[PDB]
């Protein structure tokens, strides 16, 4: 049982890291986009990627 | 009317049995354990109650920390409205609830909220039951807001709940009806608190003051200061803290448990 | 591979995925049209210490106006590009109106320090509106110099963000207050502005309107021009509910909302759902194909 | 005007903040409380009447 545990508990890990704004305005890549000029959305963006 | 003829005595005190519960936010979530922080009900205190059934009229000056949550073990319809204001002397705005029997006034006025907004007519001796008196005030000035509502017709059962948002722009109320019975005076259970309105009204907001009819019949004999009936009701007023909260959700998608990670070290152990 | 050359097996190369059909728009109804009017055109202004704020809700909004009158300039704005103010609907509408000399335009940031900045006006740093001014000397300087214009220039401690302080009562800078005497030792916190049109363009009186949002989570209250569209279901498409855009499927429901409820989130909070907002049904919303593609050769 | 050098000390105005026989210390932009909490450099006192 231990096994099957301990892999899905990494997995939700990995699952919830999406909803964070890692030093950014937003977590939804849509919003980023929206009400941001190119310029600034991409740095915005990059923030998100690394 | 300066209306004596009431008592002094300490005030009410007992426990809050996680009675509140105010659904945050529109998200349709079920079958899920939310965890969310939120201004809430500290479970289990010795808060205090207003005890106004001599005759018990207790309707004191009541600050405003942050949202109330007023039980009605009563009968009958008699706590109305409240003011809200910071010096209620028309030298500034305040805000004013008053609940009628027909339609809701949440005048933002620069008004002398002088005496008791009391319903005394009370015309059953003639066979109408008729209650009307406005000294909920004396003048109304600058008053920036006014809701005529849908007109409606106006053991122990109207607990209500009340949070009240001391941020402006949306006075939210979160609340529920529930038929109460026996006189067990405040009971222990678990129920939902829907958000209600949304009133930009801005302004500084410090002190609401209980709105309330009196019974003025042929019972009632004197003058006004003494002739009237008190009528059994009893409430009970709660404030809230910055906690958070874990809840439970069913797959009916109603609010069923929660716990509050901030009593003993056996529940934080759960909200981690 | 990076090879002209390949070994028996199965080797996994790309991914494939259905692209949408079409965009959808679904809305409450329609407004009316915004009071821009009455707040740039205004015969006066308030002064800054006592600066005045308006409600904008339900009303359709617009940008060619401010472009069609007079020259606008110094339009900066945080959190937006001014051009797509238009293709975005935002509730929660407020703007505040007042004028300073040209000098503390400079002032008018999200963060900043100054006696306007300390005393009279602060922005929130997470502040997510836009800031317009522009020099009126044709209108507020006068021969003799305007007087009405005043500020505040005493305080012990700066103003929180969004607030404003009228009470007027003699500042004691040094201990020992005076009481009310106003002698030395004491100061009128309140200063006025001397506007003839002879100090020059660094002491100009400017007309300053903030504008400030609040993020779209509410339910919206302003607008723009553009249409709903019809519904269609069961097909992979871009909807747009009342701001809420994505791409997907979409299906009639089983769910039971209370009136207060709008969509599905899931255990990772994402939508599979709208409310119809114009006849209030649930639809749970649901990505459409995804896969990855495997190869089989000899 | 004499232009007195002063230098290689400290400014200690203790006793003359708190001072009553002052009628015109016309200070600009340095707080009178924070004379002390806020350096200098080289200081140049003109004394004259
Ligand atoms: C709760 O009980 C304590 C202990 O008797 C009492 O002193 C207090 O008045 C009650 N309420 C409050 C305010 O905590
Ligand atoms: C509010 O009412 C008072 C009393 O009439 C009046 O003097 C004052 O100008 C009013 N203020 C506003 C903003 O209407
Ligand atoms: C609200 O009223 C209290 C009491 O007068 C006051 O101390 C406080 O500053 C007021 N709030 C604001 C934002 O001024
Ligand atoms: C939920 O709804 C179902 C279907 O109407 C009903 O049978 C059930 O009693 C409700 N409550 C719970 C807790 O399932």
């Amino acid at each position: 049982q231990d096994v099957v545990n301990q892999n899905a508990q990494a997995l939700n890990t990995l699952v919830k890291q999406l909803s964070s704004n890692f030093g950014a305005i937003s977590s939804v890549l849509n919003d980023i986009l929206a009400r941001l000029d190119k310029v600034e959305a991409e740095v915005q963006i990059d923030r998100l990627i690394t | 009317v300066n209306l004596t003829t009431r008592t002094q005595l300490p005030p009410a005190y007992t426990n809050s049995f996680t009675r509140g519960v105010y659904y945050p936010d529109k998200v349709f979530r079920s079958s899920v354990l939310h965890s969310t922080q939120d201004l809430f009900l500290p479970f289990f205190s010795n808060v205090t109650w207003f005890h106004a059934i001599t005759k018990r009229f207790d309707n004191p000056v009541l600050p405003f920390n942050d949202g109330v949550y007023f039980a009605s073990t009563e009968k009958s319809n008699i706590i109305r409205g409240w003011i809200f204001g910071t010096t209620l002397d028309s030298k500034t705005q305040s805000l004013l609830i008053v609940n009628n029997a027909t339609n809701v006034v949440i005048k933002v006025c620069e008004f002398q909220f002088c005496n008791d907004p009391f319903l005394g007519v009370y015309h059953k001796n003639n066979k109408s039951w008729m209650e009307s008196e406005f000294r909920v005030y004396s003048s109304a000035n600058n008053c920036t807001f006014e809701y005529v509502s849908q007109p409606f017709l106006m053991n122990f059962k109207n607990l209500r709940e009340f949070v009240f948002k001391n941020i402006d722009g949306y006075f939210k109320i979160y609340s529920k009806h529930t038929p109460i019975n026996l006189v067990r005076d405040l009971p222990q259970g678990f129920s939902a608190l829907e958000p209600l309105v949304d009133l930009p009204i801005g302004i500084n907001i410090t002190r609401f003051q209980t709105l309330l009819a009196l019974h003025r019949s042929y019972l009632t004999p004197g003058d006004s200061s003494s002739g009237w009936t008190a009528g059994a009701a009893a409430y009970y007023v709660g404030y809230l803290q910055p906690r958070t909260f874990l809840l439970k959700y069913n797959e009916n998608g109603t609010i069923t448990d929660a716990v509050d990670c901030a009593l003993d070290p056996l529940s934080e152990t759960k909200c981690t | 591979l990076k090879s002209f050359t390949v070994e028996k097996g199965i080797y996994q190369t790309s991914n494939f995925r259905v692209q949408p059909t079409e965009s959808i728009v679904r809305f409450p109804n329609i407004t009316n049209l915004c009071p821009f009017g009455e707040v740039f055109n205004a015969t006066r202004f308030a002064s800054v210490y006592a600066w005045n704020r308006k409600r904008i809700s339900n009303c359709v909004a617009d940008y060619s106006v401010l472009y069609n009158s007079a020259s606008f300039s110094t339009f900066k704005c945080y959190g937006v590009s001014p051009t797509k103010l238009n293709d975005l609907c935002f509730t929660n509408v407020y703007a505040d109106s007042f004028v300073i000399r040209g000098d503390e335009v400079r002032q008018i940031a999200p963060g900043q320090t100054g006696n306007i900045a300390d005393y009279n006006y602060k922005l929130p740093d997470d502040f997510t509106g836009c800031v317009i001014a522009w020099n009126s000397n044709n209108l507020d300087s006068k021969v003799g110099g305007n007087y009405n214009y005043l500020y505040r220039l005493f305080r012990k401690s700066n103003l929180k963000p969004f607030e404003r302080d009228i009470s007027t009562e003699i500042y004691q800078a040094g201990s020992t207050p005076c009481n009310g005497v106003k002698g030395f030792n004491c100061y009128f916190p309140l200063q006025s502005y001397g506007f003839q049109p002879t100090y020059g363009v660094g002491y100009q009186p400017y007309r300053v309107v903030v504008l400030s949002f609040e993020l779209l989570h509410a339910p919206a209250t302003v607008c723009g021009p553009k249409k709903s569209t019809n519904l269609v279901k069961n097909k992979c498409v871009n909807f747009n509910f009342n701001g809420l855009t994505g791409t997907g499927v979409l299906t009639e429901s089983n769910k039971k909302f209370l009136p207060f409820q709008q969509f599905g989130r899931d255990i990772d909070d994402t939508t599979d759902a709208v409310r119809d907002p114009q006849t209030l049904e649930i639809l749970d919303i649901t990505p459409c194909s995804f896969g990855g593609v495997s190869v089989i050769t000899p």
